[PDB]
RNA sequence: AACCUGGUUGAUCUUGCCAGUAGUCAUAUGCUUGUCUCAAAGAUUAAGCCAUGCAAGUGAAAGUAUAUAUAUAUAUAUGUAGAAACUGCGAACGGCUCAUUAAAACAGUUAUAGUCUACUUGACAUUUAUAAGGAUAACUACGGAAAAGCUGUAGCUAAUACUUGCAUUAUCCUUUUGGAUAAGUAUUUGUUAGAAGGAAUUAUAACAAAGAAGUAACACGUAAAGUGUGUAUCAAUCGAGUUUCUGACCUAUCAGCUUUUGAUGUUAGGGUAUUGGCCUAACAUGGCUAUGACGGGUAACGGGGAAUUAGAGUUCGAUUCCGGAGAGGGAGCCUGAGAAAUAGCUACCACAUCUAAGGAAGGCAGCAGGCGCGUAAAUUACCCAAUUCUAAAGAAGAGAGG
RNA sequence: UGUGUUUGAAUACUAUAGCAUGGAAUAACAAAAUUGAACAAGCUAAAAUUUUUUGUUCUUAUUUUGGCUUAGUUACGAUU
RNA sequence: GGAAAAACCGUAAAUCCUAUCUUUUAAAGGAAGGAGAAGUCGUAACAAGGUUUCCGUAGGUGAACCUGCGGAAGGAUCAU
RNA sequence: AAAUAGAAAAAAGUAGGUAAGGGAAGUCGGCAAAAUAGAUCCGUAACUUCGGGAAAAGGAUUGGCUCUGAGGACAUUAUGUU
């Protein structure tokens, strides 16, 4: 919304002037949770539409090594970079780390390489074990509250290690 | 509340128009269309205030409602439709053809054009865009898209343009030694030849222009319109031909007639 | 080390699946740092490899504070004309400017900054060249004119 | 028109004031006004209040007529007018005031490679078929209330209101020709390739996922194979939001301010039309200050400008153009492209009207006119002929305007 | 016989700041010895060129270019 | 699909309580300053004004003032 | 064990409690009674002999449980025992 009612650059105080306009703009935060797809269309200035996802379960997750994407359910939200409240309460944001079902990707790898176009350079053993046990960590990257969908990427190596340490006197 | 301002006062309206102080509260406000508000004439101004083919706005409406006048081979009843810097008006009933040109007094004038030569215009491109499939569209000073243009033509080039098919007869590369018309700025409403181009980095490109009295002046690149070549002027200018007489010379010349 | 913060630090144009960073050419009399190309960092507020648009005015000032993280303050000192006395008076203005993590910046350095795109409330500018220099006494209290 | 006289004394020269004197699109008032042309006119005092009236609507080639009127052809057909009513589009402009607001608003000067943009303009589309599916208003009837721009049932029936939907191009083989294969614009995600701009994560090209909306089931009519209305994307245009730099009246009997509580930076998110502490969490401990910060004052809207000007200057700028603010006070929404609108709505407070006292409706700083205030300010006139605006745009409307 | 004609609606101020722009003076500032930097020579670690065996991957080396260490040599290097 | 109604965050009017600042504005009574009339009491200042003057100061005085202390001449001395 | 016991349970007394709505209007008198009160965190005026006023005024918080962080001693050259 407005900034003119906030403190002056010196730290000084500025009198209230100009009654509130439409186009200063700003609305309540997204609450998007885990549940069957439900969305409300939001009407922005100029008739510009935004899609407010209120519940979703299955997003578009990208295996970036082969650069390929499939729609997959998210099992759980496991770590959030911005704060611990959002992950504990289960509200998605574009820097949530979620867990995805690995089966479409696992099928695609099996079809393409013949053991578990294409680069075919072999997946790393820690990540491969995780794909086998179905506990696949992925990072949300779209903004569900704006675009109506929570779409993400499969994490690996240094991003995997950093977020695993972030996720969990003592050790 | 707030939004689109639909009126134009008499005093506020452009000096170029020649709308006198006592003559009304308002001026006509142009429809969106071929040229910018400051850089155009509506049909009401052209019919009544320039041509004087009507006494009043009502008499202009009586002319317009009929099928008689066509611009760009298109009949128009639209009073505040803007006719821009340079294009061809045909009035079928009086058998008249007018090409729009700048005066030396910085106002738009209708210059009588030959019946055959009415076929074509000379059109400056302002931008040229590649759309899907790597497929060209040029964008003109008069707000027209010219699709499918050859890549030889560049973003300040002028082009001779048919009005029946809407497409190009020939084209002129922007360069030093090209006859140029100034369309805005200090030197507005004059014609010269490009003497020299010097690039300006991150800031306004300035172009040096020579008059036909062999006098040199600077002008900003945005508001110089190529209009012919060193070999020939490409279109029918009015008799004055954009050439600058100073006031003392001009008043003495007027007196000596 | 790196990534002391809660989130991984990355930036667009890394392109390390194909592997054929995002360092820029930046234009207008500024040759892009070698230190941007080879540096340990990766950043978005850096004009030499972030998404910053170096647009509008290009100004000079004198650095007064380097205390803030990633952000530095310049004073631009100048003479204001008073018509009645036909004479000048000292005036000056403080501009908070993004630092760029490639550079070393110290007090009394001259810096050529650009108008660019503001990314924070009081920050406006971003350094395009740091001209290494020094001045006697406190820079904030010192009058240097150019 | 670059300028002065008279006034301290018994007389004198000075300092210094007072007095004359001239101007003022700057007001009042006194007296006088045979004339004509020209023409400011309820700002200064109460952003105090308003009786009555009017100030925003719209149908002449092109949505909807069994109220009705009317000219032809064998009750009925073509047709043409048509109260009314749904529909469409406008009423966000203008007109009014200046309480505010003092680095804000505003002015010059940038930037928007951070975005949105109706009408208009020019480009111009991709995943039941001799042509679709009903349901709803006006309308008919019964009704209810003291009153109201209050409205209840049931029967209908249209639309340009609402909902669907009907083979084309390119790539590979053949060699022209003949086969085969594919096929989403915005927008979003993940992977890359990389005409033009100083600068590119831009144009553009490929991949893998999603993905709006769509591409006419509408109306006229050129032989001395044409047109209207309306539609996605792209660009233009009419604009708009932000945003750079530089520019202010008075005050120190206002010297330290700002940071719980975003103050200042960083990081991560969220929101927004988009940048943004705009909003949240986490992390720093800053940031601003005699080149006067921070407060406080202003009979303070800002500017173009006005007066007096030999030259400097000094005083003045509600007030014909531009930009801002505001519509009793705050707040909140709806509608729409555009309004935090106020002849839009809702609530509270401040007002305040009719009531049959159950309830109902309201906003002159629009134009007249009235009240209050005051030293102080015009007619409830006529008209849309001109000037322009609004529409299904000629012919109708407009206290805009004359 | 159709079709009047010449026209005018000028010129300029339009911040002080900003933008472009020529500059010799006058000012400022920077460059400016507890020893400095201009060059020639040699040593040296880095990169590239030329060479060159191994089928859609793949060795090494001379050489050439940039960086750095050290004895010499300049009209060599401080205004009152 | 969906009216009324509730609940939850978020805007947030209004009201009241304080706290600080701002503005007029009331008030019995107090204590100043000035204006006026040729007012009462002195005779302070003006000449050595009959104790040269003024300053700073302190204490006294019905006052005007006086006295002390230390300055100056704006002294009546710019002369043993 | 108090210089007694038992049984009954009204008045009245005495030491106590508790009271709707009001809130000192009763009475010479707020007498009585009650309100208040401990800590930690905030915040604190008139006025003053500048030492105070001051616990001013005026606020907030406080349980239980499961954790997180900070504060030692010894001995291996960064690691242990406690």
């Amino acid at each position: 919304r407005d900034g003119r009612h906030k403190l002056r650059l010196t730290g000084g105080k500025k009198k209230i002037h100009k009654k509130k306009r439409k186009y200063e703009l700003g609305r309540p935060p997204s609450n998007t949770k885990l549940g069957s797809r439900q969305v409300h269309v939001v009407r922005g200035r100029g008739r510009n539409y935004k899609y407010r996802a209120i519940k979703l379960d299955s997003g578009s997750f990208s295996w970036p090594t082969f650069g390929i994407s499939k729609n997959t359910r998210i099992i759980d939200v496991v770590y959030n970079a911005s704060n611990n409240e959002l992950v504990r309460t289960k509200t998605l944001v574009k820097n949530c780390i979620v867990v995805i079902d690995s089966h479409p990707f696992t099928t695609w790898y099996e079809n393409t390489f013949g053991t578990t176009i294409g680069k075919s350079k072999n997946i790393d053993p820690l990540l491969l074990e995780q794909f086998k046990q179905g506990r696949v960590l992925a990072c949300i990257s779209s903004r569900p509250g704006q675009c109506g969908k929570a779409d993400g990427y499969i994490i690996e190596g240094d991003e995997l290690l950093f977020y695993k340490r972030k996720m969990d006197k003592r050790n | 509340g707030k939004g689109i301002k639909k009126h134009l006062k008499r005093v506020n309206a452009p000096s170029h128009w020649m709308l006198n102080k006592m003559g009304g509260q308002y001026a006509p406000k142009t429809s969106s269309g071929p040229h910018k508000l400051l850089e155009s004439i509506p049909l009401v101004i052209l019919l009544r205030n320039r041509l004087k083919y009507a006494l009043t706005f009502d008499e202009v409406k009586m002319i317009l409602i009929q099928k008689i006048v066509k611009v760009d081979n298109k009949v128009r009843t639209d009073c505040t439709f803007p006719v821009g810097l340079m294009d061809v008006i045909h009035i079928t009933k009086s058998n008249e053809y007018f090409r729009l040109l700048y005066d030396i007094k910085g106002r738009f004038v209708p210059h009588r054009i030959t019946n055959e030569e009415s076929k074509y215009k000379l059109c400056k491109v302002k931008k040229i865009l590649l759309r899907k499939g790597r497929l060209s569209i040029a964008v003109t000073h008069d707000g027209r898209s010219i699709p499918y243009i050859h890549p030889d033509v560049k973003v300040n080039d002028t082009v001779r343009l048919d009005l029946e098919t809407g497409k190009v007869l020939e084209h002129l590369k922007f360069q030093v030694g090209s006859l140029v018309m100034v369309t805005a700025g200090h030197s507005v409403g004059r014609v010269g030849v490009i003497s020299s181009i010097d690039k300006n980095m991150g800031t306004y490109d300035i172009i040096h222009v020579k008059d036909s009295r062999n006098k040199v002046f600077a002008t900003r690149l945005s508001n110089v319109f190529v209009i012919g070549d060193n070999t020939k002027p490409y279109i029918s200018l009015p008799r004055e031909k954009g050439i600058k007489l100073d006031i003392i010379e001009e008043r003495r010349n007027r007196l000596k007639a | 080390d790196v990534q002391h913060e809660r989130a991984y630090q990355k930036q667009e144009g890394a392109s390390f699946f194909n592997s054929k960073r995002y360092w820029k050419k930046v234009g207008l009399g500024f040759a892009t740092p070698k230190e941007a190309k080879e540096g340990v960092y990766v950043d978005k507020k850096c004009p030499f490899t972030g998404n910053v648009s170096i647009r509008g005015r290009i100004l000079k000032g004198m650095v007064i504070s380097n205390k803030m993280k990633r952000t530095i303050i310049i004073r631009r000192n100048y003479l204001h004309y008073v018509k009645k006395y036909n004479r000048f008076e000292k005036r000056h203005k403080n501009i908070p400017c993004h630092c760029s993590p490639c550079f070393d910046v110290k007090e009394g350095d001259i810096v050529t900054v650009g108008q660019c795109r503001p990314l924070s409330k009081t920050v406006r500018f971003n350094v395009l060249h740091v001209e290494k220099h020094q001045i006697f006494g406190s820079a904030r209290k010192q009058f240097v004119l150019f």
